[PDB]
RNA sequence: CCAAGUCUGGGCUAAGUGGUAAAGGAUGUGGCGCCGCGAAGACAGCCAGGAGGUUGGCUUAGAAGCAGCCAUCCUUUAAAGAGUGCGUAAUAGCUCACUGGUCGAGUGGCGCCGCGCCGAAAAUGAUGCGGGGCUUAAGCCCAGCGCCGAAGCUGCGGGUCU
RNA sequence: CUCGAUGUCGGCUCGUCGCAUCCUGGGGCUGAAGAAGGUCCCAAGGGUUGGGCUGUUCGCCCAUUAAAGCGGCACGCGAGC
RNA sequence: ACCGCUGAAAGCAUCUAAGCGGGAAGCCCGCCCCAAGAUGAGGCCUCCCACGGCGUCAAGCCGGUAAGGACCCGGGAAGAC
């Protein structure tokens, strides 16, 4: 039960929904078993189940579409934390070059789609274009990188906190 | 033929800086008989006489720059394995025949007391009594000096002509001198 | 070469004269005690008291064996004798002083300590 | 851990099913609760 | 159901060895008790115990009352060996028949000796019935 | 290749059951049944304990062997076969049915493909 | 595989349970009763003050809900908090056990069940009997329907003793 | 079942499974910083040493080591000692 | 095992049924060693050409083709034969 907001072009076929928009050109796809829902200038849940089970399974799409929408028109954005009293970072190449010992820092790539952003060495984050893809991503490498809250350092997750 | 090869020529080690033993192996160019591919449906081997005189008396790399020299007209001078390299060759075991559970296969033997009492080799036992008969498991007097040897990181150091010949990195060819040689240097390691 | 009870005397004044032969040094497995290598054995016999003592719980090192030890240089050398020097965990010798020469070898696996003490290493 | 004989401690750490299993989980290292 | 050989041949006539009955407190309405369901010569010993316990974690009032006691026993290795068994005797208890009137917790607003009780029940052994009484609980 | 046209057969979401089950029936009384379509077929939800089962045909071992086929063409080998005995007819009966991939002659397809396909 | 309904009817399974197991667990799932409310516009979102005499007794060197043994009351007022709770040396912050605007139509609780998942680890190699089977797949429960199948019982005919 | 007979302890050799795993990797836990330990879940590949004294296994002792595993199969093996 | 992302049913959370990834000396592959007698006898190249007379679907009896092979001899780390 939602919207479609401006330019949220919707092609539902097969079981597959095409969506194109501005900077969130997207193709995701979208269960057969179900039922669709697109009237050209909303859309919303069909119940192929109306029983909790399925329910939910749509209860679920909903967002899911949601998703390719806000997605769509207005990519997503993680906030990543660089917390370390050694470590450090700053772009470098069409990747990040992250550091925080070892010896051979390293360079990560925001394959098609995905894409980081140094605002500040000290601090980053990612900007794709599906919160899912990124949110990933976005901490595959959060983690990527020992966030050990031993006593406070290393990648972590905006909002944290310390330890003992 | 996909990979290069040829015979035994011997061992002797000598010289280098430390000093190193090796081996020399014979093969210029032993001709270029068609070459693999399973195109169109199944293709493999050929064969448009050109061969030798006598041979009638019994009448994508690798294989690639083959078509270099099989193409040629037949032969193809061996070598690029060039200095310091690591071909791998298959020897053939030795004709050491059918022994006793002793070499053919690692075991101790009649211990002392007993160790002789005009007792000795043969070895301890099969299977127990509830188990079931036989595994096909303990070797046996599983004949040698015929096997398909070979092995690993085989490193050729050096090469020359007047007669296309190879100098090897440790011998262990398998077989003997003027023996059946094939080298290649496989998923190697020491890359 | 040089394990269970085969024995060797001494050549530095540890206060020695002949040592039965243990382990080999080093780990699992391993049989062999050839100079350079370290072995955990005891004294068969020593001095009137210098310091060691007959029977004493001991570790020493490889220095003479007749085992014949190939040189790299593809060369061969070997002794008339087989016999090391006792040390102190901290691959330490304690002879104050040295014998029949030895090898470069020592050397090799650390020692220098007698590697010059020695009256002549070959 | 406690493989067998799972039940809730912090006033939170909560049943939760993966692969039909139920594995404890709450705000705590000190509740790694699973079977 | 085997049983013994008599109540005084063979050993019949003791006072069991256990802790009495009552504990906890009045209450004329508020039914809170258990009761169970299986048969087993109510392992003495474990019985006394338990109960017991039961107190060890309360305290005061919750009928505290329990409506158990065995008076019979086993018996076995003896003598010899396996063959012609004398008798040895050693632990009795009695029949807690396929269900029944087990203990009371029974109290006006008294549920800190609910789960006491509870509490109770867990141990024990034959599994166990948690329940009320006429009314309920409360 | 190409050959008759006698059991013109093939395959895909079915039940990988009296599936087979026919095929034979057929692959009785005296018929050859060349078909295909493997992947296609079908068989049991429950996928996971679902590429369980046969790859219980997958690496059963026993040293005096036990290879256990490794593509939709076995599944059906095994199974099918199955149905018969082990004397003459049955045998035969193996060789005259006949299967493949997508398609030679004018969830069943996870499984083996999964422990081989 | 081997003869006989991939019968029909209406439930229940989403683990291959069926194809061995107990105590002991858990908003699994499906069907039954209770306490409170949604126009004192309800549980889980969000704005805010997160009340005072409560800082009582053993132990105090520290109970002063948030060491533990006993209390469990009073209040001026929007009600309450015998202050269940993370702490520190006791004190010192948050958290509902409280409700306005913005939502708005079903939200939390225990008894009764029928189905089901963790506990449930083994020695040659693997197992429903085998191939196999997930709303006739098939399992399991309750309903009607017709077919199989003994040397048993009818028909055929002979045998034989009382 | 076997007395018209299955030759029994330990050893030797040759081993083969198994996992409740000793060494080994992977993990979560800790009253874990490091390091090293403890706790428990997943994995058997490979591997898990010389002597001593004892008929012994077991076991204690000596020097190692990453480690120096528990147990199957008539507590495997006498038509093999 | 073990760790995460995207998000239902529980308008708040959840590695989760469905969607997508992380992660082991371990499985599969890869590296060597066979090996279609895997009766599903596999591929391919390079040779040989239609001989005789007899009743038959004579797919049966003879010269053959050194294509070709063999046997006997002489020899081999090939080897009991």
């Amino acid at each position: 039960p939602i919207e479609i907001p401006a330019g949220v072009t919707v092609t539902v076929n097969g079981n597959t929904v095409t969506v194109k928009g501005p900077k969130g050109e997207l193709t995701r796809t979208f269960h057969p078993d179900m039922t669709i829902t697109v009237e050209g200038n909303v859309i919303t849940v069909t119940r192929p189940s109306d029983e909790k089970h399925h329910r939910a399974l749509h209860g679920t799409t909903r967002s899911l579409l949601a998703n390719m929408v806000e997605g769509v028109s207005k990519g997503y954005e993680k906030a990543l934390e660089l917390v370390g009293v050694g470590y450090r970072a700053s772009k470098q190449g069409k990747k990040l070059v992250l550091s925080v010992g070892y010896s051979h820092p390293v360079e990560i790539e925001p394959e098609e789609g995905l894409e980081i952003e140094v605002p500040s060495q000290t601090k980053i984050i990612v900007k794709g274009a599906d919160k899912q893809r990124v949110g990933e991503l976005a901490a595959n490498i959060r983690a990527v990188r020992p966030p050990e809250p031993y006593k406070g350092k290393g990648i972590r997750y905006e909002g944290e906190l310390v330890r003992l | 033929v996909q990979g290069f090869a040829g015979y035994k020529a011997g061992m002797t080690p000598r010289e280098g800086m430390e000093t190193v033993p090796v081996t020399v192996i014979e093969t210029p160019p032993m001709r270029a008989v068609a070459l693999r591919a399973y195109e169109q449906r199944p293709l493999t081997e050929v064969w448009t006489d050109e061969f030798h005189s006598e041979l009638d008396r019994t009448l994508s790399d690798r294989l690639d720059h083959a078509l270099d020299i099989v193409e040629d007209g037949g032969e193809h001078a061996m070598n690029i394995f060039r200095a310091g390299e690591y071909a791998d060759v298959a020897g053939v075991t030795k004709g050491k025949g059918t022994q006793g559970p002793v070499k053919r296969w690692g075991v101790q033997k009649r211990k002392g007391k007993h160790a002789r009492q005009g007792w000795r080799r043969r070895i301890g036992n099969l299977g127990p009594w509830n188990p079931s008969r036989v595994r096909s498991t303990v070797p046996q007097q599983g004949q040698t000096g015929y096997h398909q040897r070979t092995e690993l990181n085989k490193r050729l150091i050096d090469i020359g002509e007047g007669g296309p010949y190879t100098l090897v990195k440790g011998s262990v060819p398998g077989p003997d001198k003027r023996l059946v040689p094939f080298f290649r240097a496989v998923r190697p390691n020491d890359q | 070469m040089i394990q269970q009870e085969s024995r060797l005397k001494v050549a530095d004044n540890s206060g020695a004269r002949e040592v039965l032969v243990i382990k080999v040094l080093g780990g699992s497995g391993r049989r062999y005690a050839n100079i350079g290598d370290v072995v955990v054995a005891t004294v068969k016999d020593a001095t009137p008291g210098g310091v060691v003592k007959k029977g004493q719980v001991v570790k020493a090192v490889v220095v003479r064996t007749k085992r014949g030890v190939r040189r790299p240089d593809g060369s061969y050398i070997r002794f008339d004798e087989n016999a090391c020097v006792i040390i102190r965990d901290d691959k330490s010798p304690r002879g104050t002083r040295i014998f029949g020469p030895v090898a470069r070898e020592l050397r090799d696996k650390d020692f220098m300590k007698i590697i010059s003490l020695a009256p002549e290493v070959i | 851990k406690v493989r067998s004989s799972v039940k809730k401690m912090c006033d939170n750490c909560k049943v939760v099913r993966r692969h039909g299993r139920v594995l404890v989980i709450c705000s705590n290292v000190k509740h790694k609760q699973r079977q | 159901s085997i049983k013994p050989t008599r109540r005084e041949y063979i050993s019949g006539i003791p006072g069991k060895g256990i802790a009495q009955f009552k504990m906890g407190n009045n209450t004329y309405p508020a039914q809170v008790e258990n009761v169970v369901e299986k048969p087993v010569q109510i392992r003495h010993n474990a019985l006394e115990a338990a109960r017991n316990a039961a107190n060890r974690f309360v305290q005061n009032s919750g009928k505290f009352r329990i409506r158990k006691f065995p008076f019979h026993v086993i018996r076995e290795q003896d003598g010899d060996g396996m063959r012609a068994p004398f008798g040895k005797s050693v632990g009795t208890a009695a029949r807690s028949h396929g269900a029944n009137h087990d203990f009371i917790a029974w109290v006006n607003p008294d549920p800190a000796v609910e789960f006491a009780w509870r509490r109770a029940y867990m141990k024990v052994t034959p599994t166990v019935n948690i329940d009320s009484s006429p009314a309920g609980n409360a | 290749a190409e050959f008759d046209a006698d059991v013109i057969v093939d395959a895909r979401d079915c039940i990988m059951g009296r599936v087979a089950s026919q095929v034979a029936e057929q692959a009785l009384d005296g018929e050859t049944v060349a078909v295909v379509n493997a992947e296609r077929a079908v068989i049991t939800g429950r996928e996971e304990q679902i590429v369980e089962k046969y790859e219980k045909r997958v690496d059963i071992g026993n040293d005096n062997g036990y290879f256990y086929p490794k593509r939709p063409d076995g599944i059906f080998k095994r199974t099918i076969r199955g149905m018969l005995p082990k004397k003459q007819r049955g045998r035969e009966a193996f060789e005259s049915v006949r299967v493949y991939l997508g398609n030679p002659y004018d969830t069943l397809g996870e499984i083996s493909e999964t422990l081989g396909a």
